[PDB]
């Protein structure tokens, strides 16, 4: 008989799809304030999916940070659960990089510093995201220089201090860490591997690990077989390459942490260390990167 | 979004009004590449060449 969302919120257009949820814009009718409603039909969910839904709700409530989507409200009705977020209107960071045309290391460094601040906050709260990838990097608004917002805690897990455990196989293949692929016990460092993959893509516009044979893809990740080929990497500062190397370190105990990465000079001294040169080929590749993702997403839906 | 799907094919087609089989082969896994080649008709509009495929006709059939 609990219908507070139905009573007090009005739903509008869809803003994003999900495997088992939808995100629709909504308005708290009394206040006239806009939010994003992440809605799960709970009517025929399994007990495990109930647990995962409840987990995501707890973690979202727990995370308050300038670069993390902010939970405004949470409402449970008979056959629907609603997570109500502050609305972010800047879209995907990767689409905005392409739309604004010009991009340098200095821009990438400012972007990844924000991502690292979000991730550091998750880890300080005992949360491992486990799904750091381009679709989960939003921008607060269409304002030039708007903040990056980390989204989608659907795969996030709770850890206890620095203890590692086998928390399962989850994530997007191209971003998976070697320790997960080896079925080793893992924890927070899996997020920093994914940050290294994202940062690699921010610099040259294509992924460090890529193969249509997923078995070979996983071999390459587990071997840390990435490269900085010429010509595109010839103009990337040594310090940006060094930060990538420290994130894409196979041994998770030696991989750089979020706190250490925020002290990395390419980040902490961006103004004098990061190149200000526009990287036209990076934006060109990113444009194809985004098209490949959207098509590969639209295609299997049709198959 | 039907405006983003043809636009995405066009991006992989390097802005051409058609896409080639080897472009789908290069840019997509061998699965959805040979999927598309055997469901994409034939581009006979402006600028057509031997092998040109009609990704817009393949698309709007769906979205
Ligand atoms: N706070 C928000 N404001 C605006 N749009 C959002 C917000 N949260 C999510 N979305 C849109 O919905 C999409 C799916 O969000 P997400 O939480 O990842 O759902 P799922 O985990 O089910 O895919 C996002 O890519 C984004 O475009
Ligand atoms: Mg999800």
């Amino acid at each position: 008989t609990c219908t507070r969302f139905t009573e007090e919120y009005q739903l509008f257009e869809e803003l994003g799809k999900g495997a088992f949820s939808v995100v629709r814009r909504c308005v708290k009718v009394l206040a006239g304030q806009e939010y994003a409603a992440k809605i799960i039909n709970t009517k025929k969910l399994s007990a495990r999916d109930h647990q995962k839904l409840e987990r995501e709700a707890r973690i979202c409530r727990l995370l308050k940070h300038p670069n993390i989507v902010r939970l405004h409200d949470s409402i449970s009705e008979e056959g629907h659960h609603y997570l109500i977020f502050d609305l972010v209107t800047g879209g995907e960071l990767f689409e905005d990089i392409v739309a604004r045309e010009y991009y340098s290391e200095a821009d990438a460094s400012h972007c990844i510093q924000q991502i690292l601040e979000a991730v550091l906050h998750c880890h300080q709260m005992g949360v491992v995201h486990r799904d750091l990838k381009p679709e989960n990097l939003l921008l607060a608004s269409k304002l030039k220089g708007a903040a990056v917002k980390l989204a989608d805690f659907g795969l996030a897990i709770e850890v206890e201090g620095e203890q590692q455990a086998w928390f399962g196989f989850a994530g997007t293949p191209g971003y998976l860490s070697p320790e997960v692929l080896r079925k080793d016990p893992y924890g927070k460092p899996v997020d920093l591997w994914a940050c290294g993959v994202i940062l690699y893509i921010l610099l040259v516009g294509y992924p460090p690990f890529w193969d249509e044979d997923q078995h070979r893809l996983y071999q390459q990740i587990k071997a840390g077989a990435y490269d900085f080929p010429s010509p595109e990497w010839d103009t990337v500062t040594p310090e940006a390459k060094d930060l990538i190397n420290k994130m894409l370190t196979i041994n998770p105990s030696k991989r750089i942490t979020a706190a250490e990465a925020l002290k990395h000079p390419w980040i902490s001294h961006r103004s004098t260390v990061a190149s200000c040169m526009h990287r036209q080929e990076t934006v060109d590749c990113l444009k194809k990167f985004n098209a490949r993702r959207k098509l590969k997403g639209a295609i299997l839906a049709a198959m | 979004t039907a405006e983003q799907v043809i636009a995405s094919f066009r991006i992989l087609a390097s802005d051409k009004p058609y896409i080639l089989a080897e472009e789908l082969r290069r840019e997509l896994p061998p699965d959805q590449a040979q999927y598309c080649i055997k469901r994409m008709p034939a581009y006979s509009g402006p600028g057509s060449v031997p092998g040109a495929l009609d990704y817009a006709a393949f698309s709007s059939a769906l979205y």
